């Protein structure tokens, strides 16, 4: 169980850690988060009390180093940093636990929610989508745009998701125009799975990361990517049976986690109605269709 | 974007454009089977691809053999339309290729866009105009060449005959659309108007009769009367 200490909390902020959150008052004696489960990526995220604009945060994996948060009064945000001096870090942390100044990652033992949302998410892949190679952790905020959004402007601050475009030469074989547009299996299995992602695990990892970015930071460009990756599978007549079963589980837990008041903006009506009721895979997503129908029947 | 009454003179500027109408591509007769069920029999169709500035009509005849053994023919017809339009553009010299293609039905947008991916600088546009190009098969010579075809074939016409010698392309298109609107609203009466006088003939190399300027005003007036009327006989006004 690892720890992300905070130097201090000089500004009032709501702090998130994965799907949990808590309020820290201005100058409250808060010194970080302990008992973070090893073996998963994590995200620590913030919404300042004064300015609800710019939600931002950090993806990290405690196995990759000792990380801490420090408020920067010049740039005006809580910054993640790496502490290279291992003994300095352990000593700092032990002092803060002894004075009980840390919140405990509050995982219920029955609860697999976080695993189910990050099953295929790896730090190494996050770092290729979010390019900042000098750091082991990845910053994301609400405003960051994706590579594809920039094709339709600062490249250093972009989300380099895999570009998916259904009316593109990559997507459409010469001479198979109707075939490839109405049944995207070629684009899914050959172009994307075999060619670009290499396996379905990496595909699902990017899909899960896009969803999480979209939910936690309100990244519109991540939502775009999440829905595009769902739609590419549902619009394929030929999908490996194991991918379909796994997709149903992935989406089920994503829909389970979306709090009732945020789905009106997140759920793209067209994609979901097409996927659940018109597409080749309309009958292959039983768990996802049952939760969608009981939790969000208006959208449909 | 979409073509409408606000930007109607754009049709007659000097950027090459084509209208594509697919409403006569997949044509069927519906009939009863010996068992009392219903079946369709396809008949020959055509893509109506028209330069509105010059009158040049690229009439791609769709022979019924193109449907043999195929499923979902109404869907296929839109993609067949897009395949043939794309093939036509690729066959034209670069300086003859259109800068825009306007489809008369919005369901042609995605099929054409996909087939034209190699031509990213050709704009594919819908229109809000309810153009009467479906009536093209009421033009006897066009109907004749379509029904007689025994194989796929492209036939080139000028749908304005020699009008551009005397009138502008805006006026020629307006006359064309009035004639076609009349033929669509009441084909028999429209055709009666066009041919009542046996001394006005259709030249062998023309589609419409050889009307003088004055006779065209009478004719156009009779077509507007017909269209007006039918709109009464239809809505009782
Ligand atoms: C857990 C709370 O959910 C949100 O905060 C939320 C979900 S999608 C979103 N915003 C989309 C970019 C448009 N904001």
């Amino acid at each position: 169980m690892n720890t992300v200490p905070f130097t201090s909390a000089p500004i009032e902020v709501t702090i998130g850690i994965d799907q949990y959150s808590f309020n820290v008052k201005e100058n409250q004696p808060f010194h970080g988060i302990k008992d973070i489960p090893i073996g998963h990526v994590h995200v620590i995220h913030f919404q300042h009390a004064d300015n609800s604009s710019m939600r931002y945060g950090y993806w990290f994996d405690c196995r990759m180093g000792n990380f801490y948060i420090q408020y920067d009064p010049k740039d005006g945000l809580y910054k993640m940093m790496e502490e290279r001096d291992g003994a300095k870090f352990e000593n700092i942390v032990h002092n803060f636990k002894e004075r009980q100044m840390m919140v405990s990652y509050p995982k219920i033992d029955e609860d697999d929610t976080w695993y189910n949302l990050t099953e295929f998410v790896q730090m190494d892949k996050i770092r290729k989508i979010v390019r900042k190679d000098e750091n082991q952790f990845s910053y994301v905020d609400s405003s960051m745009t994706t590579v594809q959004e920039n094709e339709l402007s600062d490249p250093a601050h972009s989300l380099n998701y895999t570009v998916i475009n259904f009316k593109s030469r990559e997507a459409i074989r010469p001479g198979h125009e109707m075939e490839d547009f109405l049944d995207k299996s070629y684009y899914l299995n050959t172009v994307m799975l075999q060619g670009i992602f290499k396996n379905s695990s990496n595909y699902f990892g990017e899909l899960q990361f896009a969803f999480l970015n979209a939910m936690f930071f309100g990244n519109y460009g991540s939502s775009l990517q999440w829905h595009a990756m769902i739609e590419l599978i549902c619009s394929s007549a030929t999908v490996p049976k194991h991918m379909l079963d796994k997709l149903d589980e992935i989406l089920y837990y994503q829909i389970k986690t979306l709090p009732e008041q945020y789905s009106d903006i997140l759920l793209n009506e067209r994609v979901w109605n097409i996927c659940l009721y018109s597409s080749f895979q309309k009958n292959s997503l039983h768990n996802t269709e049952k939760i969608m129908e009981n939790k969000y029947p208006e959208l449909l | 974007g979409a073509m409408n009454s606000s930007n109607y003179a754009e049709l007659f500027n000097n950027d090459i454009k084509l209208f594509v109408d697919d409403t006569n591509v997949y044509r069927v007769t519906v009939h009863k089977t010996f068992e009392g069920n219903v079946a369709t029999k396809a008949i020959n169709g055509c893509i109506f691809t028209l330069n509105p500035k010059t009158g040049h009509l690229f009439l791609k005849i769709i022979h019924t053999s193109v449907w043999a053994g195929q499923k979902r023919l109404s869907q296929l017809a839109k993609w067949k339309t897009a395949e043939e339009v794309s093939a036509l553009v690729r066959s034209l010299p670069k300086e003859e290729q259109p800068k825009q293609i306007i489809v008369t039905r919005k369901a042609m947008l995605d099929p054409l866009e996909v087939h034209m991916l190699d031509f990213p600088n050709i704009a594919i546009r819908p229109t809000e105009l309810r153009l009467p190009f479906s009536a093209a098969m009421s033009i006897d010579k066009l109907s004749d060449v379509v029904m007689k075809a025994t194989e796929p074939q492209m036939v080139l016409f000028n749908i304005y005959d020699d009008w551009l010698d005397r009138i502008s392309s805006y006026t020629a298109f307006s006359r064309l659309t009035l004639l076609l609107r009349a033929l669509k609203t009441n084909e028999e009466s429209a055709k009666m108007i066009l041919l009542s006088d046996p001394t006005i003939t259709i030249k062998s190399y023309h589609l419409w009769p050889s009307f003088t300027d004055e006779q065209w005003i009478t004719i156009e007036s009779q077509m507007r009367d017909l269209i007006l009327t039918e709109y009464g006989r239809k809505y009782n006004v």
